[PDB]
């Protein structure tokens, strides 16, 4: 459901006012700490020593409640960049003073508006905040989609609404917000209190909220329309935008008087209630999905380490994985065996990284399905793996499965095989380094053998998310360079972002590798067009692979396989964001590397502006030979 | 003795001062800080009676604060409300009563200014906002709303003796001649640069295309609303000019309050005539006696309703 909040600017008596709120269903309260009136002198003489108290007193609310149910708000008149000197010094001291009776009272968040466009002074008063103490308090910036300045009423004669298109003009509420948060220094207590009006904006100006961190949207009862009922509803483009936001799992707020008369406060959340149950529900993926939003994980790397119990048990319950490598056998067991030959020619059938055995299974479900006969090898270089294999063997597959406890590389067949099935894939298809594996192993491949997968091919775009750019800068480690976390690529469900530029393939190797000089470093240079005003955080990838002839797999979004959980897209980030305008284009180049021992990657941006070349020699980031 | 409905204690933070033709004292106050953020609204027909409770003629108490105040003729009390309602009092037959006509909360912030227009029929309010309401005082309802500002609106005030025209300033800078005639209401008059953001307005009794502003940087303007470019100008306060009250006299004398916690009275060259450090906190409100128009009288945050002698 919905976590709403009602915002209020005059609050008589706390203790009525709340309950009031709880009643008509609201979750919290935005209220002010001070009165919003009561201007404050810390100067002058004699309004500096004007007898307290200041407020009303914190024994007013139950410490629990003030932890929970209120968000402070900053007093309007507090302006720390007016022209007028004067007015800075009183409006720091009041800042300061009144930030910390939210910190002393252990408030959950504090609103402080982003008005206009030079908040300087405001983003310096509160990141001293910030630096005093260690706390772990929210600050939302009111913003609005449109600055009132450009939702004016054309009533002044003199002074017209610019009726031409104004395309970086309409987004300048985001060049607030973003200044203010550069300035602050992407502090993960600065988020977004997003103020939807009457009027829509283009959805350029919508989208160039996409990617940050919007924890709250700004509801006006005024933007609510009525229905033939009186009940207030809203616009399909507002339901749209609100749609949008229940993805990101924002509070929303009520602000306000009630123009509905009729009815009371409960009817605008009943609306938002109503549309949060409406809206379609979460597949196969987005129900697996959940939980793993925007979270940062490192990449497996199944040839170095050895795989955990559970995580082969997770791997394993990939329905259309299975399905999908099962019909791939199946097709190409008959398109090598003839009816004719159906019960004199057996096929040598070798699972290179067997794991616990589900495409052992999988070849013995198609070999049935096509009425073939098949000759299995298991061969697994995780040992702990290997029990499930030797246990499955023995009381279930018989002399039929031929279990080899080695690696791949290492291996001395005992005769050639028609075909090697593998699922040695990552994220970015050949960062589990597939291409080494089989390459090793391609030798005890029939002169006319198949490899399934035959094919595979990595695909980049280029991203932006705030977001996630400073959960990468929140993963630095002692003992390590303090920039490690920008040269290393993360698995993750993309959440909150932003997709720069359609997906454009990278890298790709296809088994067997004919090559007489075989190598699998690589160097690629792509070319993405950016039809949008942004700030560049990173690479996604995703990746495609041809199993057999048209069964295929992809995490591409084009081209995503249905249901298909088991790879999550990677994230190559950059140390410093890029800013890029409409019309420009990202150059990104990648490399894919290697020695005798590791296997890593390094790239770097070369448009509109360059960055530095990212993990050089993997100095960060290697995946292990 | 306190009247039958008007409660023991007036809050500390005395917001308006309004003397009616006959001499009464109408006064709006707030508690802008303790337990309870409300307000209430008094009668003293003894204005030297003032800020005593238990010797006033009639007393209320509203929901919220009282932002501003205006007299609606000699029965009718308008109140700018926090509540973000504008709420009209109705005095007493016997006037010892001060009873809610009407509260209507049409306001989505704070109410912070209030002006009858000239018919006495029809009122504007400005709020936080950033609306401009025109309203009808008979039918309880808003006529017009008007978004033509930027930022909140700080002074709506009615011409004397147009109901078309009222002055408008806000935090967006702008000064705002209306007249609902034109499609196009509001007509954005000012000098030359932008400067410091406009606080108080007081139009001219006497010259009907002529009026006084009051900035943030406590310097007051004179303005001919027909030469269009601020031709005289003084700095007499040190810090915002909270409002500006022209006396009844034939040529007026042009009181102003501040932040800085003083008064001042002027004449027609803007020269200073008199000042007034009474008050230990903020001057809110400023009116000028009928009975002796050599009298004026004062509000504060400090809670004193000082009588002062203008030479
Ligand atoms: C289970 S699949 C991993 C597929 C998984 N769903 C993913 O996201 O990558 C990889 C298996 O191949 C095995 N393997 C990797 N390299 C190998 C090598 N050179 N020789 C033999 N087995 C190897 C691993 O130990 C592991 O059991
Ligand atoms: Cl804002
Ligand atoms: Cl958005």
């Amino acid at each position: 459901r919905v976590s709403s909040g009602r915002d209020l600017n005059c609050v008589p008596e706390i203790a009525d006012t709340l309950g009031a709120v709880a009643k008509q269903g609201f979750d919290f309260l935005c209220m002010p700490v001070f009165h919003p009136r009561f201007k404050r002198e810390f100067i002058q003489e004699p309004a500096k020593n004007r007898p307290g108290p200041q407020t009303r007193s914190d024994l007013l609310l139950s410490g629990r409640d003030w932890n929970t149910l209120i968000v402070g708000k900053l007093s309007p008149w507090i302006r720390p960049d007016s022209k007028v000197e004067k007015i800075r010094r009183n409006s720091e001291a009041a800042m300061l003073q009144e930030l910390n009776f939210g910190a002393y009272l252990g408030l959950p968040a504090f609103l402080l508006p982003l008005n206009q466009e030079d908040n300087t002074n405001l983003a310096r008063v509160l990141t001293n905040h910030i630096h005093t103490g260690h706390h772990s308090s929210m600050f939302w910036m009111r913003v609005p989609l449109v600055a009132p300045e450009d939702l004016r009423d054309d009533i002044i004669e003199n002074a017209p609404t610019t009726h031409t298109e104004e395309y970086s003009g309409e987004e300048k509420t985001w060049m607030w917000w973003h200044n203010f948060r550069t300035l602050c220094d992407y502090s993960k207590r600065i988020a977004v209190a997003l103020e939807i009006g009457a009027d829509l904006p283009s959805n350029h100006v919508i989208d160039r909220w996409l990617g940050e961190p919007i924890k709250a949207a700004i509801l006006p009862t005024s933007i609510f329309l009525t229905n033939k009922k009186g009940f207030p509803v809203l616009s399909k483009m507002h339901q749209r935008l609100i749609f949008r936001l229940l993805k990101l799992e924002v509070q929303f707020i009520i602000t306000g008087t009630n123009h509905h008369s009729e009815k009371e406060f409960c009817s605008y959340l009943q609306y938002l209630e109503y549309l949060s149950q409406n809206r379609p529900p979460p597949n196969a993926y987005e129900l697996f999905a959940k939980g793993y939003e925007d979270y940062l994980q490192s990449p497996l790397q199944p040839l170095m380490d050895n795989l955990e119990s559970q995580t082969y048990e997770v791997f394993e319950k990939d329905p259309i994985k299975y399905s999908q490598y099962q019909q791939a056998i199946y097709k190409c067991l008959l398109d090598r065996v003839p009816e004719e030959e159906k019960d004199t020619n057996v096929q040598v059938l070798m699972v290179l990284g067997a794991g616990r055995g589900p495409l052992v299974n999988a070849s013995l479900r198609a070999a049935k399905q096509a009425d073939r006969r098949i000759k299995l090898y298991a061969v697994e270089k995780n040992p702990n793996a290997v029990v499930t294999l030797e246990n499955w063997q023995f009381e279930e597959w018989g002399s039929q499965v031929t279990v080899v406890s080695s690696d791949m590389r290492e291996w001395v067949a005992p005769e050639k095989a028609d075909i090697i099935v593998s699922e040695l894939l990552g994220s970015f298809a050949d960062n589990e380094l597939s291409p080494e594996c089989l390459d090793g192993a391609q030798h005890f491949l029939k002169d006319d053998g198949v490899s399934i997968p035959g094919e595979y091919t990595s695909f980049l775009a280029p991203i932006s998310s705030s977001k996630l750019y400073n959960e990468v800068r929140a993963c630095r480690e002692k003992d390590r360079d303090p920039e490690a976390q920008f040269e290393m690529p993360y698995v993750v469900r993309l959440h909150n972002f932003h997709q720069l530029s359609a997906p454009q393939p990278c890298f790709t190797f296809s088994h067997p590798n004919r090559d007489p000089m075989i190598d699998n470093n690589r160097y690629c240079t792509l070319e993405f067009p950016v039809e949008v005003n942004t700030v560049l955080h990173g690479f996604a990838g995703y990746f495609e692979t041809v199993l057999y002839q048209d069964i295929t797999l992809s995490i591409r979004p084009e081209t995503h396989s249905p249901g298909m959980f088991s790879w999550f897209p990677i994230l190559f980030p950059i140390k410093q964001p890029i800013t890029v305008r409409e019309g420009q284009t990202i150059c990104v180049r990648f490399w894919r590397c290697s020695n005798s021992k590791k296997v890593w990657y390094e790239w770097a941006v070369t448009a509109p502006v360059c960055s530095a070349i990212h993990n050089p020699t993997g100095r960060s980031y290697t995946i292990g030979l | 003795n306190l009247p039958p409905n008007a409660p023991a204690c007036m809050e500390r933070q005395l917001e308006a001062a309004r003397y009616r033709s006959d001499g009464a004292l109408l006064l709006g106050a707030s508690s802008l800080s303790g337990r309870c953020w409300a307000g209430s609204l008094w009668l003293f027909k003894d204005p030297c009676a003032a800020p005593n409770e238990g010797f006033c003629s009639a007393g209320v108490q509203t929901e919220a604060g009282v932002a501003d105040l205006t007299w609606v003729g000699e029965r009718g009390i308008l109140v700018a409300s926090d509540s973000g309602a504008v709420e009209l009092w109705e005095l007493d037959e016997n006037e010892t009563l001060i009873v809610s006509k009407f509260c209507k909360y049409e306001h989505d912030d704070i109410v912070s200014t209030v002006s009858v227009l000239s018919s006495g029929t029809q009122a504007v309010s400005g709020s936080k906002d950033i609306c401009i309401k025109v309203w009808d005082l008979a039918q309880q309802v808003v006529l017009s709303s008007y978004r033509a500002h930027a930022a909140q609106v700080t002074c709506v005030a009615a011409s004397p003796h147009k109901d078309s025209v009222f002055l408008s300033c806000s935090e967006d800078n702008r000064i705002l001649l209306w007249d609902t005639r034109c499609p196009k209401p509001a007509s954005q008059i000012g000098c030359s640069a932008p400067g410091y953001l406009p606080t108080s307005l007081a139009w001219h009794p006497q010259q009907s295309e002529v009026f006084v502003f009051g900035d943030e940087n406590g310097t007051v303007s004179l303005v001919d609303t027909k030469s269009t470019s601020c031709v005289l100008s003084s700095a007499v306060h040190s810090q915002c000019v909270t409002g500006l009250v022209f006396s009844p006299h034939s040529v007026p004398f042009l009181a102003s309050l501040s932040e800085d916690c003083s008064l001042a009275v002027l004449d027609s060259s803007l020269s200073e005539l008199f000042r007034s450090q009474a008050h230990r906190d903020f001057v809110r409100d400023a009116t000028w006696s009928p009975l002796n128009h050599s009298l004026l009288t004062t509000v504060g945050w400090d809670h004193q309703v000082v009588h002062h002698v203008v030479p």
